[PDB]
């Protein structure tokens, strides 16, 4: 389950930024799709040890 | 009121991506700086057929900016937002210093002057464990181990509850070890398990292998290393590999690991004492480090 | 209580350096991305004899970090710190986005895929004044004209006292013009007066000269343009220079400048009404831009 | 005057950054001197319009 919600929020984040780029920075669809591929290729595909740690520490300490 | 749990958890994932986006930025740019081929199974961003070098530099920069944009959007109304961003930027700054240490480790620092040209060191007097530890502490430990732990503490509003002095010792130790592990794989783990091709030898880097070889090796071994290190040539590179095997670095590795493993174990117990929930998460984190194959 | 006067003046100075250090970070990276040779009379940082390209990329990031380190040091205890940093990071990101636009202005954006190679556009369909205004709005106007005004307002605790809508219009207007000026000098001002050797023609940039040339040039003129633009060859770069001269762009420039100067003049008066002191310092900034020789 | 104080604060900032480097990042004087030349070469030598504009807006408004 930690990993499931981690990727849900990835989509939230991506959606927010890419949409802001379209809405507030005048960005065209081609470049928006470039940054989508850039973002996936560089942020995804590892094992997310740094990210997953934050969630873990938080889950542990809410007790 | 599982609302707190939802809010804390969600804040946690956002912070997790702040760090992954940070990492991502560092890898785009490390890859150009290190002249690397492959990363995570695919070409390095700057080596993508339709990605120009100039644009990959910039894209790395957008990645960094997105850590700030996401934080500011999700944490807009959040008491800890300024505490969070201060710490985050310090770490980020600390990491960039660490990279200066790394990238300049091949030049005699006494002749390090912008105005005047200079080749890679021929004596390697700077390839010391002391200097190695400085490189690695700054370029890897803070962002990789201290920063995730700290962020979880901040969104849980639990930062004052733990012994930071110990936490920091642990982060430094685990971070060192993580990088020692990274340096070994670079040279000995096959590229298809690793997802990347090692460039440490070619780039003449101050890796743990380099400094550990040099401190124990003979005059003769060292002269041969000096004649084959920092070169793309594949025979020269294969020699260096042979010299590391021959010098039994794998012996020293096993010994370092164990010293690391028990000193880590001691500090987690010092921490389990006033802070059992956090120590448990530090033990999982250690768990994903100790004898990783990646 | 000339202490408020001292505190504000000092903070303004710090904020001034933040931007200058931000400018510095951009120029270091822009020069690598633009393949520039020289800057402010001397070689580009990455072209200094004892500086490696990889270390220059990293030096550029240090620069960026220092802005955050200086702000955190000096403004640690200041109620505006969170607002300052928000804005400063917004502008910075907007500036990085602007650079995406610039650096990708020579590729057909429809064929802009990371996985698949592409050369410079051969039909220049995107070299339109529209796309130009965007490039410049985000790559220069925000950080050059709007940010210094806003930072001055913040340390003075007077941000809410100006018409932001109008201020923004002013900043966008003067910023475009400053860039159009940069583009014209990059071609027709001699490098020794300018401090830098021009690389826009060679780099096949979407410069103001390019876009204005293309909107009025006959097809004979445009064909000769497409044959010669985006080449290192000096006979080729010399033709493009001639084609601009021949198309009387110096006329379009004077006209554009006049239109900018009267619109600037009006907006400063709208701003003088409720905010006479801000209006003065905007007029000075204009004074340092209008018909600058540089 | 504006310029004279602006450089004054340059030397403060520069001092703080380079010393912080020495004292807390374990930085040798060699690298420290490298960074001083880099900082002067990259930050100094322009017309400082962006920086000077901030001070300018601040002086005009404090009245
Ligand atoms: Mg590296
Ligand atoms: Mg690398
Ligand atoms: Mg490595
Ligand atoms: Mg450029
Ligand atoms: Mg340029
Ligand atoms: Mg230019």
């Amino acid at each position: 389950m930690p990993m499931q919600m981690f990727m849900q929020v990835y989509d939230e984040i991506q959606m927010f930024l890419l949409e802001e780029l379209e809405l507030k920075f005048d960005m065209d669809p081609n470049r928006v799709r470039y940054l989508r591929k850039m973002m996936d290729t560089t942020c995804l595909g590892g094992k997310y040890n740094r990210g997953l740690t934050v969630i873990d520490v938080a889950e542990s300490l809410l007790s | 009121d599982g609302a707190r749990r939802k809010r804390v958890l969600h804040d946690a994932c956002v912070c997790g991506w702040m760090i992954e986006f940070l990492q991502a930025h560092y890898l785009v740019e490390d890859d150009i700086m290190d002249n690397s081929v492959t990363r995570r199974g695919k070409p390095c961003w700057y080596r993508h057929p339709d990605v120009t070098v100039q644009c990959a530099i910039n894209d790395g920069l957008l990645l960094k900016s997105w850590t700030h944009m996401m934080a500011m959007h999700f944490f807009a109304d959040r008491p800890f937002l300024q505490d969070l961003l201060c710490r985050f930027n310090r770490v980020d700054y600390t990491t960039a210093v660490g990279q200066l240490y790394d990238v300049t480790s091949m030049f005699d620092s006494n002749k390090l002057d912008p105005d005047v040209s200079q080749p890679t060191t021929t004596d390697f007097a700077e390839f010391t464990l002391s200097n190695y530890k400085r490189i690695v502490k700054y370029k890897t430990a803070y962002y990789t181990y201290l920063l995730p732990l700290v962020m979880g503490l901040i969104v849980s509003e639990a930062l004052p509850t733990v012994d930071m002095g110990v936490t920091e010792e642990l982060a430094m130790l685990m971070g060192e070890y993580f990088q020692v592990q990274d340096d070994v794989m670079d040279c000995f783990t096959p590229p298809e398990r690793l997802g990347k091709v090692g460039t440490d030898i070619q780039d003449a880097k101050c890796s743990w292998l380099a400094v550990t070889f040099l401190a124990k090796a003979s005059s003769a071994q060292v002269a041969e290393f000096k004649a084959n290190y920092g070169s793309g040539d594949s025979e020269k590179v294969a020699t260096v590999r042979r010299l590391y095997e021959e010098a039994d670095l794998q012996g020293d590795y096993v010994a370092y690991e164990a010293a690391v493993a028990e000193q880590v174990k001691e500090l987690i117990e010092k921490l389990r004492l006033c802070s059992p929930g956090f120590a448990a998460s530090v033990e999982t984190l250690w768990g994903k480090t100790y004898k990783r194959q990646k």
